[PDB]
């Protein structure tokens, strides 16, 4: 198959929106059609710890919150092509995981 | 302690060779993550580790659960006292330079 | 909150040391005084050991601790 | 300054006792005196017991091994030096093993040359 | 001998396994997500990892 699949997947919105941007265009460029990216819900890593060392106090807890973000986009194109577009500079944060199948 | 001496000789074989490592508190244990395989009992390894690093004259820096030593020159020069190896036989870890 | 008090039984123990003998008077003989002499314990048939293992003796199930064999007529 | 069968048999022991080793307790002497995994042995005997020289001696003969007889062991006991851990220590040796070769398998000497081609003639 | 004693019954929730990562604390564990530290160690670097408060 010539189907590849993309998934970027970072903490926040704005990378990985300006790298999902950059490629899209990049593969839009080449006369080639790219089917949009796919959102995933954004699993949330929720962890709940009391704030005081001691046991001592108001029960008061700290509310941590880590926001994954992770997108999928679909396209058909041979390996070099993917691969020169992957060397791109990419900002940090935006983790690539691109599979063929 | 507790320790035999060949087990000893076998690590100053380790330190010779090795000269700069990262260590991991584990002595209850049967399998280590990154220091097993070695023929050798891990438990008395690790603790002749610990007699190279606390004899007295040896500084060392815990912390993160880790080991990171600095191999001062002055356990060169008592290596060399004590087993009569000659310095000449340069670590092969001055290649990459 | 008190202590453990762990001191009803035992106030003091003494090490336990073997008189164990420098001479082999208890442990092996010749009883011959001869080049050639005789050894006062059974042969092993056994091939998970080695060709110089030597048994002792006691009351019965002479002890090895390695193979934990015992003489039995079947 | 001269060479001769202390000089070098005082090295020889140290270096033994040096790379651990070393027969050590009534067992694991007489068995590896049985398995026959050595080629040497040093006993000595100074007090008042032949039994145990006639024994030692055909057994040295059963393993065609030439019983050397060496005069006042006190003399290699201070010739080779017995310094041990801090500024006091005195250990006697009367047992003289070595496992895996004679000589050695840290160095290559002419005296287990020498000590052989001596057995042999 | 040592093994005689070792591995006669199989301890399948030892809770001596497991130890915080950074200072060795044997309570307040943090085993969701894999940090495995006592919760004050997660405190302290918990903005480090990426763990941010938002609400």
């Amino acid at each position: 198959i010539h189907r590849i699949r993309i998934t970027l997947t970072s903490r926040n919105v704005k990378s990985l929106e300006k790298v999902c941007a950059d490629l899209i265009r990049g593969a839009k460029e080449k006369n080639l059609k790219v089917k949009g990216p796919v959102r995933m819900p954004t699993k949330t890593l929720r962890i709940t710890t009391r704030k005081t060392p001691c046991g001592e106090g108001s029960k008061t807890w700290d509310r941590f919150q880590m926001r994954i973000h992770k997108r999928l986009i679909d396209l058909h194109s041979p390996s070099e092509i993917v691969k020169q577009i992957t060397s791109i500079s990419i900002e940090p944060g935006v983790e690539v995981e691109v599979t063929i199948a | 302690m507790l320790m035999p001496k060949k087990n000893r000789i076998a690590i100053y074989e380790l330190l010779f060779k090795e000269g700069v490592m990262v260590a991991k508190k584990d002595v209850h244990m049967p399998k280590h993550p990154e220091l097993a395989d070695k023929n050798v009992p891990n438990l008395h390894v690790m603790k002749a580790m610990q007699s190279l690093k606390s004899r007295g004259y040896v500084k060392e820096q815990f912390a993160w659960r880790h080991f990171y030593w600095y191999l001062t020159n002055e356990g060169i020069q008592y290596l060399r006292d004590y087993l009569h190896l000659p310095p000449e036989i340069v670590p092969a870890t001055l290649r990459r330079s | 909150k008190k202590r453990k008090k762990k001191s009803y039984t035992t106030p003091k123990k003494n090490k336990h040391k073997r008189k164990k003998v420098k001479l082999a008077v208890l442990k092996y003989y010749k009883v011959d005084e001869n080049g050639k002499i005789s050894r006062l314990r059974r042969e092993c048939p056994s091939d998970e050991c080695g060709a110089g293992v030597f048994m002792a003796s006691h009351f019965d199930r002479h002890y090895c601790g390695k193979c934990c064999l015992t003489y039995c007529f079947n | 300054g001269v060479m001769d069968v202390n000089t070098a048999l005082q090295e020889v022991l140290k270096t033994a006792l040096i790379h651990d080793g070393l027969a050590r307790g009534i067992r694991e002497a007489a068995k590896a005196l049985d398995k026959r995994q050595a080629h040497l042995c040093v006993l000595a005997s100074n007090c008042d017991e032949p039994m145990y020289v006639k024994l030692v001696e055909a057994l040295c003969a059963e393993h065609q091994i030439n019983l050397i007889k060496v005069d006042d062991n006190k003399k290699l006991g201070e010739w080779v030096g017995l310094c041990k851990i801090d500024r006091e220590g005195k250990p006697r040796k009367v047992v003289g093993c070595s496992c895996v070769v004679v000589k050695d398998y840290g160095k290559e000497s002419q005296a287990k040359d020498v000590i052989e081609e001596y057995f042999k003639c | 001998g040592h093994q005689q004693l070792y591995w006669s019954h199989p301890r399948k929730f030892g809770q001596g396994s497991r130890s915080c990562r950074v200072c060795s604390n044997r309570h307040g564990l943090i085993r969701k997500y894999g940090l495995n530290m006592c919760r004050q160690c997660f405190r302290q670097y918990a903005k480090d990892i990426g763990f941010i408060k938002l609400d």
